[PDB]
């Protein structure tokens, strides 16, 4: 048992029809004070895999030396390593739900929630969460945290169930989850304006997007906006 | 949470002579391990030949004891100047302490003087009001100290005749005032060695018909 | 309790008072609080009196078994590193408060360590709950460049403080000076500042005066011959 | 990776002698002299600084050695055997005795837990007998001054004067012809110069030549005042110069 | 919240952020803590929302009432009664005020009201959550006697600061002028204030 | 629920000229009930006199103990401990339960058979040495033992006085405590002499 | 029942030949933020009389208040209120005594510590401690909070019993004050070092200094101390 | 308690004030913060002081031993034998600690370490209580390749800042430079820091 110290706000992400979309801030907060500016929270493994991490920040790099670990040790003994016996979010995923669910077990916890995006080598867009208490689920739309109260009901307008995944582009995909991360930024008290996001599809492999804004803000109509109810000026 | 009662330490002694009493007690006044002062009287004459003290929380003390020194002054404007015995200052103590049964003054208070047959008289009180006359009493930080030692000197307790094997007791005599005043004195010295709480200076009151004396020695300061 | 350490010119000087307690009742008014852990390294002790016994034993032991291992003469370094690691390990359970000073090969030093396994370097230092006391007196009149006599009256003034400010503190001075090359002059009761008056009276019993219902003689010896 | 060795080395033979015992024995005979004797007002242990080369600085290798403050030990057979038994006699010193009762043994119990140390080598798993044989001379308040021996076997025997190693046979013959019982401590520094100037062959001075007493209390050598009871070790090793003094008048 | 207000050569300057928050949920994100107890004499409100709109309710009806019968109230009388109500309720309010106004006798003031409702009157002040981490900042670049212009970019640049750090601040820079021309509501929109 | 006072019982040491007295009260209980008024609280090694007061179940352990231990003592050392050495054993033993400790106020007295000098010594139950030259006390009553000595005691009385200044001590001080009393004993000890006395006191 | 927000810590003094001392440093402390640093914590009453108050500076101002309004009510048809029946300290004191004493027994204390300090009409000193719990004392040194621990012991080596009073002037009874100020300036985390000092003589009056400067302070030796044991450099 | 490392041109320099604090009695006025690993790494300690000496110390140890098999360890490993200590044993540790040190290769490196175990590598770093009240103006005045004075300037006007704020800070300031040319170790006492 511990509490959590430096942490992590919001993961969202989303399936489309040819992959998947995953996102995350940059902040790394200490309670209410907004310390570090620059924290890298969605991990890239292989080609394939990005997984995106929230909670504490000291477990975070745990996990992080973890999977950079796996990698080094799928290689070992392995002429296949960079084709057919690459590591698969599937098994990236288990791995990490087998240690998260260990470790609650223990009663000494890794304090994050994740999600694993990624493509499989048959095509198949793999989306997958678990937590601190080992419990897992999947779902055309995942988020952690706020993201969950906040994106989830903006990216379901785009997906709401299975058959919604082939009519649904990587640029109405992106744009869905640039508009969420915008949100979370008026409306959560840890997040911030920087942020990081990751796209896997199948034709295209990995692209990685770092430095991103939030943008086209509107705050213009605060200036109307007077006292609490009767101050007129 | 805030706490309305505090220790102020302070050790008092009540003995009781043939035609006299005196009320003794150490001049120090403490905080936690902090000395407040090594000079604060805390056995006060009240008038009517009657001298008081309520160890303990001094707050709560001084409250009491000038609530008494007033019901003295309203006793003699409301009965012709009466003199108010000590019989009777002890009965109206209780009901000053048992009125506040539910939220007690936190002291342990001693009055001596003499009763109406000219005897020399100690009354002693727990904080909600019950009281006991006695030939001895010690009260406050080092009575535990103090009081087996009275049994002994001033009582006679566990003290026999000798050559009587063990069944004449020893007789039961009044002590002197320079004899009372020796035993004070040896109480004193005593439990400031023992006693962190006691030391700096002693100050007994001495009541006879000719009125209120004082005498001051010296305790150590440590 | 009131213990201090002061450096001066070719030394250290460490004191305490004398009085240990249970409760508010004092159990002994001459208690010795400066433990020595080898012949030029000793030390001042205030908290759970036990604790700092068995610690400084401890300590000493472990020490004078490194000092022939060796064949050098043991550094207060040494002392303080095994002190703060023991102490360390039990995580503050062991109510042990020191300063820890001496002379060796290396020179002299002044140092305190707190239950927690913390501690620190200084010129002068106070410890115990008459430290507050102590460290008024030594901030008023600590100066750099003290002579060994200047050392030893500013630790008693400071002791002293304690004695008679603290209720936690009492009784006399006990002071150690540590000088290089020289041996570690151990001054018990240097000051005896609080004597007890005469008693008024004699309380010796009448021979007779307590009630008895047997006698007998009690068996000390062993089982005897023939 | 394995200690596999948990049966005994030294085990009985038909004749009923345990072999490896006997052959400590042997190596104890190979080694340098050592004597000690018991004077009245003390005790003096003594013994060749047997140099391997001249390059060494044979001040660094010390065969005499301090235990207590009021015990001192010599040797004869293996060197690196007996400073780990030297090692181990200290801490034994303290962990089953001074930080029990709050003060150092008295010379018999001491010499009887190294004398335990030297018979579990002897029956234990995977170990050799130690290839020593010890002398420990000490003082203690209810005893006085004593000499003890401690052989291979663990077996201890009280001496008024004995000696051990190469020249022994010799050495002790030397020594009933001179030991008295109203011998003062001076007299026995005499005697046991003598005695070992017989089994030494090269140089015989204070720089080849070892010698500790256990005597008077050396309040001097104690390193601190203040303490009325603690006087001092009585343990002191002789100096070069002071060797040298008492060869003179030899 | 972050909050604070700055006297200066021709009266004083208030200002906030405007961010209102449930736990870790920004409730409102356009809030104004900016308000007006009387038509010179305004407060900027942290702590409760709750607590300091009911005192500042009650501060501009006694306000009111006071002009109705004695004419226009000092600063320090609008402090007192905040004082008044912040004190004698200390056990049943969170609420951490500050009063600024203007006269034209007194020119700019400021009094700030803590928690335990202790008044302090000073020539700038800092409140709420971000201030914390401004306090270095202010005292160093804080000047007497500043220009309008100094006053408005000092008060920018440390809400700028206080926001960037505290999770608790947020959204628009809201401020208010008061000088003897009379009173200018002044907005800084993210844009404007993150790049400082 | 405080185990140093759930059976009750005190112990008074003090030294005079070429002897030192010990003492005890005689009561066991279970708080308010009286079960046993035989419970002796004083034991000794050879010479050297045992005190100790507090839960009983932990008193009968720890005579068993220093029993076990000065009778191996005297097989290897081949002579009886001496008082001084004894209480080195008392602080060591005790010290070893640091966290766990014997709930007990342990009292050594005796006389150093070489050096003829009367000895005493307290230890609170983790086995702190407190070595006084005047007096020790222990138990409920201790507050009251403290006082009673600290006015009752002078330096070098004779064995027959000592007697009389231990008895009053103890008697008085255990009359002012619930938890003590019930009978008591006291050990004058001289080189080659002890005498035991059982003391007539009030039975409440 | 409250817990003190802004407070003050140490008020110091001590008696002298001819009157009192008595000394505060000018800071308002919010925990650990050194929050307000131009408070003042003495409060003259009158030409023979100051009042140095600790703790609560909410309640030290209400208790301001209180001393202001009772010099006006005491000129309240009182021809003689600038001459036999002007205001005294001993009168001061337990005014306060009773309102502190009163507060704390319907459990709503004013969380203060209070040394009235002054000159009665006869020439005599007064200094008189009262607090939170009503307690009361005298002696011819009084400090609150860290001052108790610190400043006590020193001044009480100048004035050690009251046969002590006649012999320390002026001069010697001021360096001791200003010598404790630097001490607590030292040791006291909860301390500055502004501050304000005020004599009351019985022949020249009422001296109130303000401003004043712990100086003279040692801190070069700080040079050479190097890490906690082993550290050489 | 307020520390700070700051890379620069030429190196990195360590700064710290000397205040140790026991409830609200300081037990130490000249505390010694800047504690060395090795030759030029080093570290600024903060929150419990038995904790953080007891890790630095083994460290130091464990660096040593690098040094003997390996040769110098690099900053960054120096970083991760703190690290793996702070969050292997975060249920028993309160470790805030500020990891600097000078390579040829890699210049001057920060790495901080707060109470969770993470490592966060950075142009500067501040901690402790103290640090609270200099985000805004180190945030402001920071800029990169400084020089060694403007460096010196920069943490002798922050930490100046967190002492006067900060009650659990104070006393001198202590600093360590780190360069090629080796290590120097600077000290500013209190009549001139407060007038800055
Ligand atoms: C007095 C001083 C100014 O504080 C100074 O620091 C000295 C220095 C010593 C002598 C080196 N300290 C003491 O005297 C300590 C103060 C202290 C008391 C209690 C806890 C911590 C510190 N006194 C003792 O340690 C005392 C020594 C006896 C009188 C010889 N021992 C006790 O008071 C003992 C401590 C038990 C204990 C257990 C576990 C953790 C910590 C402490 N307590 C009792 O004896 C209480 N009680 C036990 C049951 O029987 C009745 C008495
Ligand atoms: C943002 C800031 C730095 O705190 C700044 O001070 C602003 C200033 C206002 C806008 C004048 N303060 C707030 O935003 C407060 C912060 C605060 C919260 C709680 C106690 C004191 C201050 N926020 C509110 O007052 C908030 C306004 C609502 C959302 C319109 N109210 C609450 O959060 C409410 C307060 C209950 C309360 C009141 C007084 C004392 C103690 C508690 N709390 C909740 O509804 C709690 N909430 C917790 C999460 O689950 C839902 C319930
Ligand atoms: C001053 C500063 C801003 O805090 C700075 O971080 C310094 C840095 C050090 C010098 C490297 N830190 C301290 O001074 C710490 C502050 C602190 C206190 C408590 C927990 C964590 C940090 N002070 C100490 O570590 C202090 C050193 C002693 C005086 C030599 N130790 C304590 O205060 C001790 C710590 C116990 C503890 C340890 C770990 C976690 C939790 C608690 N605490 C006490 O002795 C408590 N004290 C309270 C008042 O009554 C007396 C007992
Ligand atoms: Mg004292
Ligand atoms: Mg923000
Ligand atoms: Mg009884």
């Amino acid at each position: 048992t511990q509490q959590p110290i430096v942490t992590g706000t919001s993961v969202i992400s989303m399936k489309y029809d040819n992959g998947v979309i995953i996102a995350a801030d940059n902040l790394g907060s200490y309670g209410s004070l907004l310390r570090f500016n620059g924290v890298e929270r969605l991990i890239p493994v292989g080609d394939n895999t990005v997984v995106g991490i929230s909670g504490d920040i000291s477990d975070m790099q745990h996990i992080e030396r973890l999977l950079k670990d796996l990698v080094t040790e799928n290689a070992y003994d392995n002429p296949l390593a960079d084709a057919e016996e690459a590591l698969e979010p599937s098994y990236i995923f288990e791995y990490l739900a087998t240690v998260m669910y260990q470790r609650r077990s223990k009663m000494n916890p890794l304090w994050n929630a994740i999600i694993v995006a990624g493509v499989q080598s048959n095509g198949d867009q793999f989306l997958r969460y678990v937590n601190l208490l080992g419990v897992t689920y999947s779902s055309p739309t995942l988020a952690t945290g706020f993201g969950a109260h906040m994106a989830n009901p903006l990216l379901r307008k785009v997906v709401d169930r299975e058959s919604d995944i082939p009519k649904t582009t990587v640029q109405v995909a992106e744009e869905a989850i640039v508009n969420a991360m915008r949100v979370l930024y008026y409306r959560d008290a840890r997040s911030s304006r920087n942020f990081s996001l990751a796209i896997i599809d199948k034709n295209t492999g990995l692209t990685f997007k770092k430095n991103l804004q939030v943008e086209n803000m509107k705050w213009d109509f605060a200036k109307d906006i007077k006292g609490y109810g009767t101050q007129k000026i | 949470q805030f706490n309305p009662y505090g220790d102020n330490g302070g050790t008092i002694l009540g003995i009781a002579g043939e035609d006299f009493a005196v009320l003794a007690g150490d001049t120090r006044n403490i905080t936690d391990y902090s000395i407040n002062s090594r000079y604060e009287p805390k056995v006060f004459d009240c008038g009517d030949n009657i001298v008081m003290s309520a160890n303990g929380f001094a707050a709560d003390g001084d409250a009491l004891v000038k609530r008494f020194k007033n019901s003295v002054k309203w006793y003699h404007f409301d009965h012709n100047d009466k003199k108010l015995s000590i019989n009777s200052a002890a009965r109206n103590i209780q009901h000053l302490l048992y009125g506040k049964r539910f939220f007690p003054y936190y002291v342990h208070t001693i009055i001596a003087g003499l009763d109406e047959d000219g005897k020399g008289a100690v009354y002693s009180f727990d904080p909600v009001g019950s009281y006991e006359r006695e030939q001895c009493r010690a009260g406050g930080a080092a009575a535990s100290l103090i009081m087996p030692f009275l049994d002994n000197q001033v009582n006679f307790k566990n003290q026999y005749e000798p050559g009587t094997n063990g069944k004449v007791k020893k007789p039961l005599k009044y002590l002197s005032v320079e004899e009372v005043i020796k035993l004070v004195r040896d109480s004193f010295t005593s439990a400031t060695e023992r006693h962190i709480q006691v030391g700096d200076g002693l100050e007994i009151l001495i009541v006879t018909k000719d009125g209120v004396r004082k005498e001051f020695y010296e305790l150590k300061r440590d | 309790t009131t213990i201090v350490g002061v450096k001066f010119n070719n030394g250290v000087v460490i004191a305490a008072d004398t009085r240990s307690t249970q409760g508010p009742i004092v159990a002994d008014k001459n208690c010795a609080k400066l433990h020595r852990i080898s012949p030029k390294i000793w030390c001042a002790a205030a908290g759970t009196a036990a604790d700092t016994e068995a610690v400084t034993q401890l300590i000493g032991s472990n020490i004078e078994l490194h000092s022939l291992y060796t064949s050098r003469e043991p550094r207060v370094v040494s002392a303080l590193q095994m002190l703060k690691q023991h102490l360390f390990k039990y995580q503050g359970h062991i109510g042990a408060y020191l300063i820890v000073a001496g002379v060796d090969p290396t020179g002299s030093h002044l140092f305190s360590i707190h239950a927690h396994g913390s501690t620190d370097v200084g010129y002068y230092l106070s410890l115990g709950s008459g430290s507050l006391a102590a460290m008024a007196v030594l901030e008023s009149h600590w100066k750099q460049d003290l002579t060994k006599e200047e050392a030893i009256k500013l630790a008693s003034d400071a002791i002293q403080a304690g004695i008679w400010n603290d209720l936690g503190s009492g009784s006399n001075v006990d002071v150690c000076v540590m000088e290089i090359g020289k041996d570690a002059e151990y001054l018990r009761n240097y000051l005896t500042p609080n004597v007890r008056e005469e008693k008024q009276k004699s309380y010796k019993f009448p021979r007779g005066t307590t009630a008895v219902l047997k006698e007998s003689i009690v068996n000390i010896c062993d089982i005897q011959e023939e | 990776m394995t200690d596999r060795y948990s049966f005994s080395l030294t085990t009985f033979s038909p004749s009923g002698k345990l072999g490896q015992i006997d052959y400590a024995l042997t190596a104890v005979k190979q080694g340098v002299t050592s004597l000690g004797i018991k004077a009245t007002n003390g005790v003096v242990i003594a013994t060749e600084k047997k140099s391997s080369s001249p390059l060494a600085m044979s001040e660094t290798l010390s065969k005499v050695s301090l235990l207590t403050p009021d015990i001192g030990a010599v040797y004869s057979g293996m060197g690196p055997d007996y400073r780990v038994l030297v090692d181990k006699s200290r801490k034994v010193a303290h962990t089953s005795y001074k930080r029990i009762y709050g003060e150092y043994p008295p010379t018999k119990l001491l010499v009887s837990e190294v004398a335990k140390i030297m018979q579990e080598a002897t029956q234990s798993g995977g170990v050799r007998p130690f290839g020593v044989s010890l002398l420990i001379a000490g003082h203690d308040e209810f005893n006085g001054f004593s000499l003890y021996q401690v052989d291979p076997s663990g077996s201890y025997f009280p001496w008024k004067a004995t000696a051990i190693g190469k020249g022994s046979v010799a050495a002790k013959t030397f020594l009933e012809k001179r030991w008295n019982d109203e011998l003062e401590l001076e007299d026995a520094i005499h005697i046991a110069l003598l005695t070992l100037k017989e089994s030494v062959e090269g140089e015989f001075n204070g720089d080849t030549i070892e010698l500790a007493i256990i005597g008077d209390e050396n309040p001097d050598l104690l390193g601190y005042t203040g303490i009325p009871t603690d006087k001092g070790p009585r343990f002191r090793k002789l100096t070069s110069q002071e060797i040298n003094d008492r060869l003179e008048a030899l | 919240t972050s909050i604070m207000a700055v006297t200066f050569k021709d009266g004083v300057i208030l200002g906030a952020d405007s961010r209102t928050t449930t736990g870790a949920y920004i409730a409102n994100r356009v809030t104004d803590k900016l308000t007006r107890v009387h038509d010179k004499i305004w407060c900027c409100r942290s702590g409760s929302a709750a607590d300091t709109q009911a005192i500042a309710d009650i501060v501009q009806y006694h306000l009111e009432l006071y002009t109705s019968q004695y004419g226009t109230p000092s600063t320090e009388t609008a402090a007192s009664v905040f004082k008044e109500l912040c004190y004698e309720n200390k056990d049943n309010l969170t609420a951490g005020i500050i009063v600024a106004g203007y006269d034209d006798k007194n020119k700019g003031e400021v009094y700030t009201i803590p928690l335990g409702g202790s008044v302090h009157k000073l020539p700038y002040a800092i409140a709420g959550s971000g201030s914390t981490f401004i306090y270095g900042y202010c005292d160093k670049n804080f000047r007497e006697n500043m220009s309008k212009e100094e006053t408005v970019d000092f008060i920018k640049h440390s809400l700028s600061q206080a926001i960037k750090w505290d999770g608790s601040s947020g959204g628009v820079i809201r401020m208010v002028v008061l000088t003897a021309a009379g009173v200018e509501r002044l907005i800084f929109y993210p844009d404007e204030y993150e790049q400082l | 629920s405080d185990p140093s006072s759930i059976n009750g019982g005190i112990v008074v040491a003090m030294t005079g000229k070429d002897c030192v007295a010990i003492a005890c009260d005689l009561r066991l209980g279970s708080q308010s009930l009286g079960v046993s008024n035989k419970f002796e609280k004083i034991f000794h090694y050879g010479h050297v006199f045992l005190g100790i007061t507090g839960l009983a179940t932990d008193v009968t352990t720890l005579n068993e103990m220093f029993r076990y231990k000065t009778n191996l003592y005297k097989l290897k050392e081949e002579r009886a401990i001496e008082p001084e050495t004894f209480t080195q054993l008392v602080s060591s033993s005790l010290y070893e339960r640091r966290f766990g400790p014997y709930f007990v106020g342990p009292v050594v007295a005796g006389i150093n058979s070489k050096s003829g000098k009367p000895f005493i010594a307290g230890f609170d139950l983790i086995g702190c040495i407190d070595e006084a030259k005047d007096f020790i006390v222990s138990g409920t009553a201790s507050d009251q033992l403290f006082g009673m000595c600290e006015s009752l005691y002078e330096p070098n009385l004779e064995p027959e006085d000592l007697f009389e200044t231990i008895s009053q001590a103890l008697l008085n001080a255990a009359d002012r405590d619930a938890l003590s009393g019930w009978g008591a004993v006291v050990y004058i000890i001289k080189k080659d002499e002890v005498v035991k006395r059982y003391l007539k006191m009030r039975q409440d």
